[PDB]
RNA sequence: GGCACCUCGAUGUCGGCUCAUCGCAUCCUGGGGCUGUAGUCGGUCCCAAGGGUUGGGCUGUUCGCCCAUUAAAGCGGUACGCGAGCUGGGUUCAGAACGUCGUGAGACAGUUCGGUCCCUAUCCGUCGCGGGCGCAGGAAAUUUGAGAGGAGCUGUCCUUAG
RNA sequence: AUAAGUGCUGAAAGCAUCUAAGCAUGAAGCCCCCCUCAAGAUGAGAUUUCCCAUUCCGCAAGGAAGUAAGAUCCCUGAAAG
């Protein structure tokens, strides 16, 4: 769970979605999930 | 020399239904009829206003996401203490608070302001305690 | 005077601004705010001016 | 490539009823389901046919059109044949047993736990190491499955607690 | 809930059949009488208000005499009311006595405090005092007012004033013996208030 | 630190004592995510300001270092909080000396010993306590509660179970 | 009732997706529950009980003069000061 203002898909099977106005990224690797801000 | 009326006034009793009128527009028009600015013989120091009664204070609706976004701050005079409650809060128990401070901020400030807020009463439901004043139903315009 | 005139116009279902606009294209209404206010205290005459302005407006 | 466009069916005595304001009540062999919808959707029931349409073509309209289509499908299918979600608890001492309507599940916690389904949602314990819930609607089925999972979601080293059917859990090597 | 009202006669110790020593509070309570049964549909809530001990006819006045004449007793000096009681349990004019309590029950106790008067901050709130030596002219003063920027002192800086006389509640007290013959109560602990004063005793809400 | 904008017809300057109060960019206690997280322990990050956040030795010292505890020994703001509340150890007078500089009178963010801290509270403000009046008759009691305050902290041991 | 978080169902965008529609769970945190004050709350609240609506004047606008219930002054005091 990273909290970075810059959100990148770390690997190709991460996918970027928007929840509650804040951009997340979800991947089945739990090491790759972060929110923006 | 125009007539500045004093103690030549009759007070009407008005009923307005608040179930489907947003409190911003409702407060804005209710402040005007509380001022008596609808009355033609208005003077700014004798309170030619009209008694109004709210009906269904419980059913106000709010535009946008104000239902949980509007905060009602209040500050007791003791140090380091602030109280707040949201807009969807006090719908549960006292909408009369939301209305009463809405028209309190609506109408002018001063001794006449207190005396002129004095005429307004606000209740839940659709039931007057009083019918002896022969209250007529009036609708909003804007 | 203006807010009294505004009340007089609104209770005939008219805005004050449209009222004076209609008066001005109705003619040179040299009648002014004080005596229009006295026309409010003689309101039937104020009605007799208001409908003339309204009917002239269109 | 449009799920909200396709049609739905009434196979075997699926009594779909349209109520006053876009409200639907269906009584099938499994039971009765009821649901209320905001009235901008047009739902008309024909013999073995039910309609769904949106007034305009824009974002929220498309979204709620597709969702209400899938949801009507979900209620009619659940009231037709029902739904079940299996669950296979794993480990070395973990014990799950029926205790009437209420379930008693024995986990390494110093106390046994308790779950009381009440919504017409029924549970079945076919084996010691495998449990299943039975319910009319998939939503409440998944809710009860979620609370059973939340008693002990598994660990990534050995794997314990509660597991869904074929649920792949991540493996971490603990030295 | 349940509770009575009495007069605090004193406090002592009593042994309790095991070797340990138990200080006790001694409260005599003549059997109280319920005078009015406050009900919801007119009073907004349900309660019973009851009187504790008598008065002479000299100090009795006509209004309270008429109020008491419904329950047909002597005039009552000490009247209080309780909330949360069983509404139908008490008929108006009945007594309550002391036996509704039994030894070993946890008890909420409430009484007025001992009045002390105008005491300084040292006694009043127990913050420490300055040095007694090394040049200190700050022997027993109540501390600095506050900062400078707010241009005023805040509310609630704790200053010298009167003590006492303000009712206080001690929770979870334990009744060790009841003497219904003499109409006496005997609670472990220490109970606030001066001698021969008000004291009310309740079943603990905890 | 830069600028010189209010104050030289005076706005008392370090530190300490008494008293707090606020913010959160959280030291503990609360809830979680990831872990190069087996478990006892941790690392980071997020939500969280309710409460708490120790006694000594040394130096005027804040600061530090050390001793011993604690769950923890937080960071900051409020005229580097608080002298019409206190302290006067140091800087910040007049005496005297040392080192150095100056031919000298003398001088040193160099040191050392000694060295007068005024005020009867007017109005706000604060903490208590009274009198009047009001509450469309006059009284004695019992209350409702808008709305204010306070408390709101934690360890150790046993068992589950080696 | 929530925060971070964990979700259930599901389209937009045939899949996926705690999400936009809905349904949940979730903190020494918020409101209550605990204790105290509190109707000057001028919005001056409520309950029970007692006194009764006398004498004069302008007759009446309203005053004044004895009172009832009930208080007070004064005195003995303290558990209060």
């Amino acid at each position: 769970m990273k909290v970075r203002p810059s959100v990148k898909p770390i690997c190709e099977k991460c996918k970027v979605i928007r929840r509650k106005g804040k951009v997340m990224v979800i991947c089945e690797n739990p090491k790759h999930k972060q929110k923006q801000g | 020399t125009p007539m500045a009326n004093a103690s030549t006034i009759e007070r009407k009793w008005l009923v307005v239904d608040a179930a489907g009128k947003t409190l911003g527009r409702l407060s804005s028009e209710v402040a005007a009829i509380l001022r008596g600015k609808h009355k033609p013989t208005y003077t700014p120091h004798v309170d030619t206003g009209d008694h109004v009664i709210i009906i269904n204070a419980e059913k106000i609706e709010l535009t946008g996401k104000k239902l949980t976004d509007k905060i009602y701050y209040r500050h007791t005079q003791h140090p380091g203490g602030l109280k707040s409650r949201t807009a969807l809060e006090m719908r549960t128990n006292y909408p009369e608070k939301m209305l009463e401070l809405a028209i309190k901020g609506m109408l002018p400030k001063g001794s006449l302001g207190r005396q002129m807020f004095k005429k307004l009463n606000v209740y839940r439901g659709s039931e007057h305690p009083h019918e002896a004043q022969k209250p007529e139903v009036y609708e909003l315009r804007g | 005077w203006i807010t009294r005139i505004n009340a007089a116009a609104r209770m005939n279902g008219l805005s004050y601004s449209r009222l004076m606009h209609g008066l001005k294209l109705s003619g040179i209404e040299v009648n002014r705010k004080m005596l229009a206010d006295l026309a409010v205290n003689d309101l039937t005459a104020f009605n007799q001016l208001a409908d003339a302005a309204k009917a002239q407006l269109n | 490539s449009r799920v909200g466009k396709k049609l739905l069916e009434i196979p075997s005595d699926v009594t779909v009823t349209l109520n006053d304001n876009n409200t639907v009540a269906v009584k099938g062999p499994k039971g009765e389901l009821t649901r209320t919808f905001h009235p901008d959707m047009e739902i008309k029931v024909e013999d073995n046919v039910l309609t769904v349409a949106r007034p305009s073509d824009q974002k929220e309209h498309r979204a709620l059109h597709g969702t209400t289509r899938s949801l009507l499908g979900n209620m009619v299918e659940g009231v037709s044949k029902g739904f079940e979600r299996g669950l296979e608890l794993v480990g070395v001492g973990y014990r799950a047993s029926k205790s009437g309507n209420k379930l008693v599940l024995n986990v390494g916690y110093s106390h046994p736990v308790e779950i009381v389904p009440e919504e017409g949602i029924e549970i079945e314990v076919p084996s010691q190491t495998k449990v299943v819930v039975k319910g009319t609607d998939k939503e409440r089925v998944g809710a009860i499955a979620a609370n059973i999972r939340a008693v002990r979601s598994p660990e990534p080293y050995k794997g314990k607690g509660i597991r869904y059917e074929g649920e792949v859990v991540r493996r971490k090597e603990g030295k | 809930t349940k509770g009575i009202l009495g007069r605090k006669i004193g406090m002592t110790q009593v042994f309790a059949e095991n070797g340990d020593l138990i200080p006790v509070t001694v409260i005599e309570a003549a059997p109280n009488v319920v005078l009015q049964k406050k009900t919801a549909e007119n009073d907004g809530y349900e309660a019973i208000q009851l009187g504790f001990d008598d008065k002479r006819e000299k100090l009795s006045n006509k209004p309270e005499k008429g109020h008491v004449a419904k329950a047909e007793t002597a005039p009552k000096r000490f009247v209080k009311e309780l909330r949360g009681v069983e509404m139908d349990a008490y008929e108006v004019g009945q007594e309550v006595k002391v036996e509704i309590f039994s030894a070993g029950e946890i008890v909420d106790v409430t009484g007025v405090s001992k009045g002390k008067g105008f005491q300084g901050a040292i006694k009043r709130h127990g913050q420490s005092r300055g040095p007694m030596s090394h040049g200190s002219r700050y022997h027993r003063r109540p501390g600095s007012m506050g900062p400078v920027d707010p241009n005023r002192v805040f509310k609630g800086k704790l200053l010298p004033g009167r003590m006492g006389g303000e009712q206080i509640t001690v929770q979870n007290l334990e009744i060790v013996k009841v003497d219904a013959e003499r109409n006496l109560l005997l609670i472990k602990g220490n109970v606030p208030g001066a001698k021969k004063s008000l004291i009310t005793v309740k079943s603990a809400v905890k």
